[PDB]
């Protein structure tokens, strides 16, 4: 394998604290979940072509291991269809009407929740929170340089 | 090719266990023949050197022995500061606990301090704002004067 | 696009909160083990009097 | 056991308090605690009881009880423990809003879902000697002084 | 108020059950249907600037007093008269000195039923929506006694 | 008791029409006539202007 | 694919070459461990009364230099267990300073946003008194046209 033991060590040690799941496995519904926390940013598209397209009850009735975890890991970072923030902070620009470097925050609620993947009411919730002001304004420019540090 | 790959995973795992046996081997092998060699050669051994040998024995096995408190000693500070690590770790543990609730204090105290200044002054843009209505409404009420 | 980095931060956010989670709780099973054989002991109830 | 200097293990506080309670615990204090003493301090404290079961512990430690061998089977014990403001900052991770009470079944769950799994039985004996409201409620706030034994 | 902590609100269910307290204490039956809004209302439901409903004020416009004086044939006065008249029990009728539909005279035509539906249910649901909005015994006491 | 907007929901009466008409169907009529004549000129008229 | 699996395929073969050279040190191992005992026992028959001190004099040898290991693995231990509790311990120093900077850093903050509060209410109240001042400007014009 292409990759380091270094790292393979964190990356073995981080998959090792999940453990609720009978032994050193992994479900296929929390593989997103592990895949996301240790690095990179893979879409449902890419988790569910890099599982082997998954059937809907097949994300609840099976797990994985380790020596399968990896690879697709080590695909997730070779291949990958991401982009630098230079193209995301020009994105969020549409929807600024003034064009004063501020978006509202229901605007971009609205269009995570329907545009694009969808996300759950609890997950937008919590990505906008923390940048509340007095106008209901979110700055695009501060939402994605924070969210591009997280 | 990520099926196969998981093949040299395993495969390299066993290929560097069965090398690590191949060195343990090969010093257990390389063991026996200094031993042997010793065998053979305390036979035809003077005879007085191994009795000189014995006197040394019983030095260096007070060395060993000495070992034990050096080995105690190092277990003692590497146990103290594994010990000492744990209430290190467990401090910083407790602070991110507080820092947590600190960082959220300090908005409890800036919304606390908000719910009475800001209810202050939010009184001033109820009546007063409504003027704002009432002014923009007295342009067109005077408007139905003036028509 | 942005949806996966908002999408990761949520899940490195979580796991960041797990992982300080699981260490706290380490110290609490920790200090309950230690508890309960020092509970049942004769010399504890009767110093901490 | 891990053999080390018993002055090092617990803190300046806690090997001071240790200390004077030694000093206390003594009807004759020479540095050398008999059977005959801490029956005498259990008679003074219990209302004049007598519990010759206890005189069969002298054999697990060499001889009588000194003061070194007093705070090295308290530290043999007391290992693993910590203060208890350390102990409320872990606690107040959970719950979030900070109420100072939570669920039972949310203790248990949490006590047998992550690190040592604790059992059933277990997590039952921590509750065969406190009291408890009927509306669940783990006060931890209050149960961090019964934890201690500062009670009774 | 949706987010990770999501749960009906106190002021989403005052919202809700703003509406049958106000039909049942206004509303009437009529010829040309058995639920006749003899009021019209205006719900003005603030919203702030993420979009979280915050307040609701409702302002009513032209009261038909006159229905519960006197009705026309094949028709009822306001529903309330006939919930009260219906649900209360022997506690309620010996405090509130009620008395059979025939004894009133304001009531025209008796005892009328709607189909499908039930006054002694209905009371009941009406006084658990006022419970629910936030209004104390003594107040719903105080409005079945001026009925 | 702030916001930075409002949903005004209209419910009056309808078209009320019966046997002996009194000062309540006469208030409930002009209020219906009021009604439709706001809605054809915020229709017609306003969209002209 | 093909790569990975010809390097897969290609990784057994230097397994199979390891357990077949790791092989030859078992059976050498087993021929040279049966050659010890005899040599070993036959060395105690010849004079076990003098030949029995070079026997331990071989295992202290041994232990020995498994004591100077020992030492050697605790002080890699040690040395890292000290250095990391020294990570950890300018962790929680660093953290420290977040604590002053972050928390305690905040109450410039969180007090700037207090103060800021208290002087955007008085500039809010002062644009609100000061737009006060055009509804009597404005109430007056209205009045003004009803004179
Ligand atoms: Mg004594
Ligand atoms: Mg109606």
């Amino acid at each position: 394998c292409d990759f380091s033991e270094e790292q393979t060590a964190e990356f073995k040690e981080a998959f090792q604290l999940f453990d609720r799941t009978g032994d050193g496995k992994i479900l296929y519904s929390q593989c997103g979940d592990v895949m996301r926390a240790l690095g990179q940013n893979p879409t449902n598209a890419e988790v569910m072509k890099v599982l082997g397209n998954p059937k809907s009850d097949e994300m609840n009735l099976k797990t994985l291991k380790f020596e399968q975890f990896l690879p697709m890991m080590q695909t997730i970072a070779k291949n990958k269809d991401q982009g630098c923030f230079e193209d995301y902070v020009e994105g969020l620009r549409v929807f600024d009407k003034e064009g004063n470097g501020t978006v509202m925050g229901a605007e971009i609620r609205h269009v995570l929740v329907t545009l694009g993947e969808k996300m759950t009411e609890e997950e937008v919730e919590q990505l906008v929170a923390g940048h509340e002001d007095s106008n209901g304004c979110i700055n695009y420019e501060e939402l994605v340089r924070m969210v591009l540090s997280g | 090719a990520r099926e196969k790959e998981t093949k040299a995973l395993s495969l390299a795992r066993a290929l560097e266990e069965a090398m690590e046996q191949k060195a343990e081997l090969e010093r257990l092998n390389k063991q026996f023949r200094t031993e042997m060699e010793d065998l053979m050669s305390s036979k035809d051994d003077v005879g007085k050197s191994v009795h000189e040998l014995e006197k040394s024995k019983r030095a260096l096995e007070q060395q060993v022995e000495e070992m034990k408190t050096q080995l105690e000693e190092l277990e003692d500070e590497l146990q103290a500061t594994e010990d000492a690590k744990l209430r290190l770790e467990v401090n910083l543990q407790a602070m991110k606990a507080q820092f947590e609730r600190d960082l959220q204090g300090r908005d409890e105290q800036s919304e606390e301090k908000k719910k009475q200044l800001v209810r202050q002054v939010r009184e001033m843009e109820a009546e007063l704002e409504d003027e704002r209505k009432q002014r923009s409404m007295a342009v067109a009420a005077r408007k139905k004067l003036e028509m | 696009g942005f949806q996966a980095c908002c999408r990761g931060y949520l899940a490195r956010k979580a796991f960041a909160k797990r992982q300080q989670q699981l260490t706290a709780m380490k110290v609490l099973q920790r200090n309950c083990a230690a508890y309960l054989k020092l509970r049942n002991w004769q010399w504890w109830r009767l110093f901490t009097k | 056991r891990a053999t080390s200097n018993v002055f090092a293990m617990f803190d300046q506080s806690q090997i001071q308090e240790f200390k004077e309670a030694f000093n206390m615990i003594d009807q004759n204090r020479d540095g050398f605690i008999d059977k005959e003493d801490l029956h005498d301090m259990l008679a003074s404290l219990g209302k004049n009881p007598t519990d010759e079961y206890l005189d069969a512990m002298m054999n697990e430690a060499p001889g009588p009880i000194n003061f070194t061998m007093f705070l090295t089977m308290f530290g043999e014990k007391l290992n693993g423990t910590d203060p208890e403001d350390v102990i409320r900052n872990a606690f107040a991770c959970f719950d979030e809003e900070a109420t100072g009470t939570i669920q039972e079944d949310y203790l248990r769950e949490l006590l047998t879902t992550m690190g040592d799994r604790f059992t059933d039985e277990e997590v039952d004996e921590l509750y065969r000697e406190a009291p408890i409201d009927k509306k669940g409620n783990f006060n931890y706030i209050e149960f961090t002084r019964i934890l201690k034994h500062g009670a009774k | 108020s949706h987010k990770s902590k999501k749960d009906q609100g106190e002021l989403e269910r005052q919202l809700l059950q703003a509406n049958p307290i106000l039909e049942a204490f206004g509303n009437a039956k009529t010829v040309k249907n058995d639920n006749s809004s003899r009021f019209g209302k205006f719900i003005r439901i603030n919203f702030d600037v993420n979009g979280y409903i915050v307040g609701a004020n409702i302002e009513t416009y032209l009261l038909e007093k006159s229905r519960a004086i006197r009705q026309a044939k094949e028709e009822r006065t306001f529903h309330i008269f006939y919930y009260l008249l219906s649900g209360a029990g022997e506690h309620l009728k010996t405090d509130l000195l009620l008395e059979p539909y025939n004894k009133y005279r304001f009531l025209s035509n008796g005892h009328v039923t709607i189909p499908g539906q039930q006054d002694k249910d209905m009371f009941q649901e009406t006084m658990e929506a006022m419970r629910i909005m936030g209004i104390p015994e003594e107040e719903q006491m105080g409005l079945l006694r001026v009925i | 008791r702030q916001g930075a907007s409002f949903i005004g929901i209209l419910d009056i009466a309808g078209f009320e029409i019966f046997d002996l008409n009194s000062f309540e169907q006469l208030c409930i009529n002009y209020t219906n006539e009021k009604l439709q004549q706001l809605f054809n000129h915020t229709m017609f008229i306003l969209e002209q202007e």
